[PDB]
């Protein structure tokens, strides 16, 4: 996130970071219960990656997370990789996390709820705060 | 460069479909909705995180991190798949498996 | 070998963080880079072995 | 769900 | 992670051009590189894998 | 070879070039007879690794080469990793050269023989020009 | 930064090991021979290609590209194995194999 | 072995 701030650590207690088997970031998640993680389609998860709940600091080797390995992908088969439409995969944990002070669930919307232009909302993550 | 060590928030206003197509025209399809312009961006490593809005005091997920700007321009809309056209299937999903 | 091999790397629109590889001419040998996970080009590989078998030499 | 243990704090 | 990942790539004295990898730490990332095939420094691995699984986040 | 010139082509019919299984060049070596290459042992051969041979123009795709798999590598047992000193390989190959116009062996001196400081010599090779 | 496509040659002298180790000192070993110096150097991927000399119309490898300055000057002496020392082990492993 | 069917041409 470019011109964010720091959020205070364990705040957004649904953030996932998605890793590689060497601890590489290269995508967000979020937790919608303790057995699924709803993420971008474009991340091109398998079941190779792994779930990482509870962190903040990526940068600690002490701070205590939850790496947690992930049973099937459910890609959204209407995903278009021409116009990057239907974005989105489900991860199915193979162990469900454990959920607690710094890892727990987001909401889901109705699909018919209205979010009006110009409402105030909140995107996190740990990408690239410089181009 | 380098991604923040530290986990990082930023807050931001959606936009309409029409003043996100302002920019993005056509690009623009029905399960995406726009946030941003406003002198924050999502960048490479937020993909597939959340955009939360309040919905009667719980945060929701509105959007997921998609796509924008290639230089992750402030000034212009970032693109976010669209959770409310995607949600019947989230819950088919879960229902099935 | 394919003209594709000379173009520089390209990270795309998306906003992932993948580790890809790409063959630079100036250096000869693929490099890696990070791919934003969509929109890719066609020098952008998954190992450098496909990479080098691709594109090695141009 | 939706209601973080610990409140985030956001300069708005 | 240890020092040694943020330490430049070392070609060395010899005259190959064998293909390493070294950790970049300003990109976080490792990264190819020629080697010259003898007196490697420690920031020089044979695979991307064992390369992250020994500097990655350093 | 930095400030070399181009040699006539095939003129040096026993220098090889030694590639791995992309084609990648990493070291030159020199036929000694229709079934061994003498290289140095810092090359780190392995019978995955190919010698090509007949070669000028590592871009010209139609160039008339011998690629030949490698049996078995027999590096010098005393070669010394800290001192560089003992610095040699041979390369047993599985299918033997064909010498031809383009491809055939160097002469190996005696142990004894004495080659007087100041002779002026020859080297050849595919590395760099420009460092 | 990359290599030539097409083979390169050079004329240099063989260097005696009293004027080598002017410059190298005690890292010139006796399985060692020094040559040029002399306005060209190997490089990187040159290594185990030949140095022959020529006599009685027949070249004769006496050295095997091996190590040198680290930016391949062209003034410094490059090593190379020297084959005389190598060539009874070259012959033994010939006559087992 | 040593005779290269293409005699080798060096400046010098």
């Amino acid at each position: 996130i470019v011109n964010g701030e720091e959020a205070v650590p364990g705040s957004w207690p649904w953030q996932v970071s998605l890793q590689d088997k060497t601890g590489f970031h290269f995508c967000g998640g979020s937790l919608i219960n303790e057995n699924w993680v709803v993420t971008a389609a474009h991340c091109g998860v398998t079941t190779s990656d792994v779930v990482v709940a509870g962190e903040f600091d990526q940068g600690s080797s002490s701070e205590k997370i939850q790496k947690l390995k992930i049973a099937k992908v459910f890609k959204n088969s209407k995903y278009n990789s021409l116009t990057i439409n239907n974005d989105i995969t489900l991860l199915k944990l193979s162990t469900a996390a454990s959920f607690s002070q710094t890892v727990s669930a987001v909401c889901l919307p109705s699909a018919s709820d209205d979010f009006a232009a110009g409402t105030t909302c909140v995107t996190t993550g740990w990408g690239l705060t410089r181009y | 460069a380098n991604t923040p060590d530290r986990l990082q928030q930023a807050s931001l206003p959606l936009l309409s479909n029409t003043n996100c197509k302002k920019y993005w025209g056509t690009k623009i399809k029905d399960a995406m909705i726009c946030a941003g312009a406003s002198g924050v961006s999502s960048c490479m490593g937020d993909s597939g995180g959340p955009l939360v809005c309040k919905k009667n005091g719980a945060w929701t997920l509105v959007g997921i991190v998609s796509w924008g700007s290639s230089t992750c321009s402030t000034s212009t809309p970032g693109v976010y798949a669209r959770v409310t056209a995607l949600v019947n299937w989230v819950q088919q999903t879960l229902a099935a498996n | 070998r394919p003209d594709f091999c000379l173009e520089p790397p390209y990270t795309g629109p998306c906003x992932a963080r993948i580790i890809r590889y790409f063959y630079n001419a100036k250096a000869g040998l693929c490099q890696t880079f990070v791919y934003g996970g969509c929109r890719a080009k066609r020098n952008n590989f998954k190992s450098a072995e496909d990479c080098m078998r691709t594109c090695g030499g141009a | 769900c939706g209601v973080p243990a610990i409140q985030p704090v956001l300069s708005g």
